[PDB]
């Protein structure tokens, strides 16, 4: 529309000013420069805002400034992510780099984050999204924030069960099994993650998880109360009595009382396949 | 008079539905706000420190 | 027993509500002052720059 | 009362001695005046008055060199003639809009183009104009990456087009709404409400569609299976099929007999059952 | 790492410098007196090692350096700056020990209880407390600590965080079998809980231990302390912990231990039980 071609050609005008001024020559530029900017915003095509954030950023930078230019840098992030997911995923591990020599590891986490959720989502990368998040909950760690390590570690944990080696995920499990014992808020989620270390430790043989879940049950006594115990015991016999009727008998009355995401039921098929 | 206490039940836990997703809604709403202020007053003390810095680096270079 | 429990617990939830709703409000309100302020004290610093040229 | 008349004689005397001042570096103290004068007349309980000095004062400091001041004196202004000449309050509280996004700030642009949509809804008849403002308002959230108000503009403004017979907007809104809530982690179990909305707008289109809608949103989602709004998707269609009084109108009663139905929900049922 | 070492490389080079150029300040100043800035770059370039280490995950570096920074800049007569800087060198060595943090924590208490600042005293009160707690068992230390972090509350004016100290101190005190005030604190936070609707509910809880830790002494003296409380709150009946502790009075009665533990196991199984809980039934057994 008329909009559109008048702001793009009023952020073109803004750009020329500000080059000639940069030529000829300090803030104004850049102020002309992020004008120009959300005037190209303002016409809704996301597409050309991003170089002009951009080249107010580096011109920003370039006069030392920390605190102002990781914002500037962090907004054409924001911008690029719509338009150009690369773009997007090069200002935001500039401001990460920059925010985290200032010291400020909230926001390089959070990043980390958005660019794992991204690459995720977007793109096509697990390995780096893992590591993302590994280098967020080191961070938040330093924060000792305990709600985010926490997210962090359940994420890690099951991303390293379904592809990677279970050890670490095993001892994620107990290690907050152990420490939300003592909690009594949090134990009703503590036995979960103990249900989900035995799932783990059947990925190798059924003696060694049978042995685990004796002693989740042992080291945890309401993991015993709960259902799960009942469950597991079931499993154990079916498995060891060489049955699958009884096998699917109990998978199918899980599902029916319990709806199920297609984890449990991934872990189940997966142990039901070597049972032979 | 079973079915009367049935239906109260079932009155009782949609009212609770109702309030939760309102005021869980209305939490998260909060939280975003709670976030863009933490974030705003960040970059304001931020502003101010280096300003007020800066004044007095120049003030007493001056003097 | 349970009839009478979770009649208790509605009341609990009312209570909640008492509050929740207007905290929520005064955050709008003292947000919008933050932004002001920010500008306030921006504009000083111009005008700090204005004597200076 | 004695308290109005003095209040609107002071006000007056103020207004005058103001303007005697500003007759006679002044143009700070006849902004300061100005505003001070419209304060004693909105404490004075004079609307239009108190209306007429705030615009008039907005429109000196946008004379005086400021921007977010000039912003808060329009959208008090639109805020106090709330109570009076809607048409005027919209253009000031649109020119504050534009003045806020001129330096980016969107978040406060949507919340005043909510604001307008609603005064606008009220007050007037004419409810297609706040569509718009709506729209522009779920625009800006999502450039800013809003999903709770973007959810929200969404969702009236599909329930506006469905009371409106636009069904193919709604449904499709409340499809993305509904499919956005599952992949999030919370909301996902009231989602199944939402696609019900959705299948209501299918269910005014055709009959023979809807066995097919009807298992692909199954297949879909197949925890949907357990969800009461099943229940009623097919209640409703058995009771189409066959020409009778008796299935409807116990199928109705039933469903309200747990919660209230929606204005909205019970005429589109009205008016499917009628047909 | 490759990455790890070559960071612990630049923090190491970083340290240098920085000793360099504290060491020049003084030729700087008396030759030339060109002021303070060499000590507040010096203080900068320390905070900026202690966030290399951090990158290198080395706690007792960034402590080191965070301490340099706080002394350097307390020399500048900065006595807030040296404060912020004493409180995150405290918080550095939280990490590894908190051996430093407890002179750091002291130190900056002093400097803010000096000029006013009461709530970030009080706040490190808490953590010293937090502290011993964590590294000791002496209860006694971390009980006057929270006392302290209150009553500088309280100075402020900043409630709703002392009154959770006092909370956590009666449940301390309840286990170091001291009678009187644990009851007058516990009566005291219920009388007051009474009044406000939300936390009326959490005043059974605090009655019922009460009535507990009185119950040690005699069952006599525990009939009446159970009859005055209901009697002020009579709805305490309602509640589970009134029927366990009239059930545990009527066994004793007779001294009928089975049906005590039956009540007990009962008990857990209805809400499982705390560690305090299970103590104070096997003291009361005792008798």
């Amino acid at each position: 529309g008329m909009d559109t071609s008048g702001k793009q050609a009023e952020a073109m005008a803004l750009l020329a000013e500000a080059e000639r001024k940069v030529k000829n020559s300090i803030e104004e530029a850049c102020e002309i420069y992020a004008r120009a900017a959300n005037m190209f915003k303002m016409a809704k095509n996301w597409s050309a805002a991003g170089n002009a954030f951009c080249q107010a950023a580096q011109l920003h930078l370039q006069l030392q400034s920390k605190h102002d230019a990781a914002t500037c840098f962090v907004d054409a992030g924001n911008a690029f992510k719509k338009a150009d997911p690369q773009e997007a995923i090069n200002c935001l591990m500039r401001a990460i780099e920059i925010y985290t020599d200032m010291g400020r590891f909230t926001i390089a986490a959070k990043h980390h984050i958005s660019i794992a959720e991204i690459y995720e989502t977007e793109l096509v990368d697990v390995e780096k999204a893992i590591a993302h998040y590994e280098q967020s909950a080191d961070y938040y760690k330093g924060e000792e924030s305990n709600s985010s390590a926490n997210k962090c570690l359940l994420k890690v944990a099951g991303y390293a069960a379904q592809l990677e080696q279970y050890q670490k995920a095993i001892d994620i499990y107990e290690q907050v099994g152990t420490s939300a014992m003592d909690s009594p808020l949090l134990k009703y989620s503590a036995k979960d993650y103990f249900f989900k270390a035995a799932l783990c430790h059947f990925c190798i043989d059924m003696l060694n998880a049978k042995l685990a879940v004796q002693k989740y049950e042992e080291l945890f006594p309401a993991f015993s109360d709960s259902r799960e115990c009942k469950l597991m015991k079931k499993l154990l016999e079916a498995h060891e009595e060489q049955n699958v009727d009884s096998y699917t008998e109990s998978v199918k009355e899980y599902d029916s009382i319990s709806r199920l995401d297609q984890w449990l039921t991934t872990m189940l098929l997966r142990i039901k396949k070597t049972i032979q | 008079t079973r079915h009367s206490e049935i239906i109260k039940l079932e009155n009782s836990i949609r009212e609770l539905h109702d309030m939760f997703m309102d005021m869980a809604m209305l939490v998260e709403s909060q939280g975003e706000m709670i976030d863009r202020i933490e974030y705003n007053v960040e970059h304001a003390v931020d502003y101010v420190e280096r300003a007020v810095s800066d004044t007095k680096k120049a003030v007493k270079y001056q003097s | 027993q349970v009839s009478g429990i979770i009649g208790n617990l509605r009341h609990m939830a009312l209570d909640m509500g008492n509050e929740i709703d207007t905290q929520n409000r005064q955050i709008d309100r003292i947000m919008e002052k933050a932004d002001s302020n920010k500008t306030r004290i921006d504009e000083a610093n111009q005008r700090a720059t204005k004597m200076l040229g």
